[PDB]
């Protein structure tokens, strides 16, 4: 995915200020809260009953760092997102059976988290760019099911 | 279908918006137009540059339409009745665009009211917005 | 949201199903299991071969539940509440699967009652099934 | 996409028994009644007010044969649905701006119409195969946006 250099410059400066220890856990955590059927793919994760229990759960926070890790990986090779995720799509699709919609949702809860985190800094043009990014990770995470 | 917890979380959160209504409704639409350009096609008669008086005016109505919906939340089809004829019958809006504005509306609120945007209130607001989006998109005359 | 024309079109079409309900609910499930294999995973304790007693018995339950939703159509959340506890909190069913069974259910109806499946009745039924799906997938406790 | 040979025998046989003059305008016609926002992409078709207007509309039956001609084409080159529609997707996606969910929907109303017409003949395994077809047509028609 190709983003115009004014945007590209801004999506790296924002990711730089990212707490590479909490945001990932808020994304996946909010996913399991806002869309309850996502909890079904995380049975081996313990207590998920209350939103506080989903947030405070160590496994949510632990998994969330690797998920965020993939986005950083995809943010660096934004020229070929389909390749870097070619293996991720096999694990999630042809094996784990995650419906393609849940990919756009997590990508969008993540967008909501960056907004929660940055406030006014997460301006409309900085969102617009991140959308192209999270849309791209999704369209690349569903590559081996399409 | 909204829960007793949803109903009040939306009332308590969209309440902290208050006077900030039109400003948010305007930022929401802007965030949508920029992030998703295919939604501009629904507004050809509109002044779409940043700071536009129409967008900022539409934003007050979009935002008041939602406040109206938070008033009669237990009976939204009857309230937004005039609005459904508009978006379902007249405009023929694809429900996907509603998903987009609903998302941008959450992003705006996430950016502005961080103390209100708990996992709980987010969940309740997504459901609320999904509910008005069904009403506006369905033909129930 | 369902129109006064939607509500009656369903009542008169599901009325024509009548005694054939269990059979149709059974065909719909099998169509869904064959057509969309990922749906089988929600039923791991089931006997999933053609002519299963389980799916013939489940189909009666599914069809009867839908018959209950035709009976109490102006108040489906109140009617299907033990069923939402089941599908939303207990089973955590993905709403995509509801689109699937709803599609196979329309196919079944199209296969069996050709004179009832007018574009207008198809419209109303899709809408009706989309509404039971919302309820069953939504947590409103 | 590949169909197991019992299914491939059935799908071609079923399409042989199809009225290449009506089913197409019924599929496209039911798309505009069940999902009335699709009516938007058709201002140059006139009267589409009542379901009777939509079905009896000559442009609907006309355009419908062409849409049916698209499936027919892809049913033959079921080895590379992606290439045959590589042209169709440019028109619908990057130009006509049709949201991909509508491609999943049209292919499902077609499945409903085949069902409507064939009754008992459109059996669960016949549906099971026809789903993979119409989904493949969709995944290929949305290739120029995905
Ligand atoms: C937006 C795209 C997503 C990204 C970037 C992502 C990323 C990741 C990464 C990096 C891993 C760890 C790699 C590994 O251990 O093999 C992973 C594992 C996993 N992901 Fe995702 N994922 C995404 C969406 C989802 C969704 C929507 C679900 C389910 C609702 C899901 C369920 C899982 C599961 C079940 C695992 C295996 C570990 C476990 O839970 O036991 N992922 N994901
Ligand atoms: C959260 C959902 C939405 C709400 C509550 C909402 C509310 C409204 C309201 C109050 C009006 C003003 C019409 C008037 O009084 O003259 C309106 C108009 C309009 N809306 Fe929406 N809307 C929503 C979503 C959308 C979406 C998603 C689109 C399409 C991208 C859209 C397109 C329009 C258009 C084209 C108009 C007419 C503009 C005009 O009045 O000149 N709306 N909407
Ligand atoms: C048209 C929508 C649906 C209706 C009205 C419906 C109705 C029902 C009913 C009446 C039961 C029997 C439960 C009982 O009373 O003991 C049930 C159980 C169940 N349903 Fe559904 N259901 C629907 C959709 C779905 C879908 C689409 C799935 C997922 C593929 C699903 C999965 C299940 C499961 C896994 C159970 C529990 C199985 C069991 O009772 O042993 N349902 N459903
Ligand atoms: C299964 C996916 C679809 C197929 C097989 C299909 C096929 C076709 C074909 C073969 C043409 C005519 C060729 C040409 O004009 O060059 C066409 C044109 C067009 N299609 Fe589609 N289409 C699909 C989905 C859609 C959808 C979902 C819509 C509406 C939202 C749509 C609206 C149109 C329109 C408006 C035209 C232009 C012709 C005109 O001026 O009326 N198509 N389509």
């Amino acid at each position: 995915v190709h983003l115009t250099p004014k945007e590209k410059s801004a999506v790296t400066a924002l990711w730089g200020k990212v707490n590479v220890d909490e945001v990932g856990g808020e994304a996946l955590g909010r996913l399991l809260v806002v869309y309850p059927w996502t909890q079904r793919f995380f049975e081996s994760f313990g207590d998920l009953s209350t939103p506080d229990a989903v947030m405070g759960n160590p496994k949510v926070k632990a998994h969330g760092k690797k998920v965020l890790g993939a986005f950083s990986d995809g943010l660096a090779h934004l020229d070929n997102l389909k390749g870097t995720f070619a293996t991720l799509s096999e694990l999630h699709c042809d094996k784990l059976h995650v419906d393609p919609e849940n990919f756009r949702l997590l990508g969008n809860v993540l967008v909501c988290v960056l907004a929660h985190h940055f406030g006014k800094e997460f301006t409309p043009p900085v969102q617009a760019a991140y959308q192209k990014v999270v849309a791209g990770v999704a369209n690349a995470l569903a590559h081996k099911y399409h | 279908v909204l829960s007793p917890a949803d109903k009040t979380n939306v009332k308590a959160a969209w309440g902290k918006v208050g006077a900030h209504a039109g400003e948010y409704g305007a930022e929401a639409l802007e965030r949508m137009f920029l992030s998703f350009p295919t939604t501009k096609t629904y507004f050809p008669h509109f002044d779409l540059s940043h700071g536009s008086a129409q967008v900022k005016g539409h934003g007050k109505k979009v935002a008041d339409a939602l406040t109206n919906a938070v008033a009669h939340v237990d009976d939204m089809p009857n309230a937004l009745s005039a609005l459904s004829d508009l978006h379902a019958h007249k405009l023929r809006v694809d429900p996907v665009n509603f998903k987009l504005l609903s998302h941008c509306l959450l992003v705006t609120l996430a950016a502005h009211l961080p103390a209100e945007f708990t996992p709980a209130v987010h969940a309740s607001l997504d459901k609320f917005l999904a509910s008005v989006s069904t009403v506006l998109t369905s033909k129930y005359r």
